[PDB]
């Protein structure tokens, strides 16, 4: 466990780039796709085609 | 009297991300990394122009 979580640590030490247990949101957690003429909510296609 | 910019003036252009946090011996200056070069400058003087 650490199960149900998105984030963790937002902060910034002195000297890194990150505090090394720093979690980043989920690329999927911001993403909206349309939905389709049938209810749908797709994801944003990765495309091309 | 627009005064033009003189000449050594190099030209950063303010993006958000390089103004971060650094510790320049005992505090936490917000610094500035120039981005012609990499150098760090945790405090405002003698900086790049």
């Amino acid at each position: 466990i650490s199960v149900a979580r998105s984030m963790r640590a937002i902060v910034n030490h002195n000297e890194v780039d990150r505090p090394r247990g720093a979690v980043a949101p989920s690329s999927y957690e911001m993403d909206t796709g349309t939905l389709s003429r049938n209810g749908d909510l797709l994801y944003s296609p990765v495309a091309n085609g | 009297f627009v005064p033009d910019v003189p000449e050594g003036y190099v030209a950063v252009q303010y993006a958000h991300r390089l103004f971060s946090s650094s510790l320049a011996n005992k505090r936490n200056r917000v610094t500035y990394t120039h981005p012609p070069t990499g150098m760090a400058y945790p405090s405002p003087t003698g900086r790049p122009h």
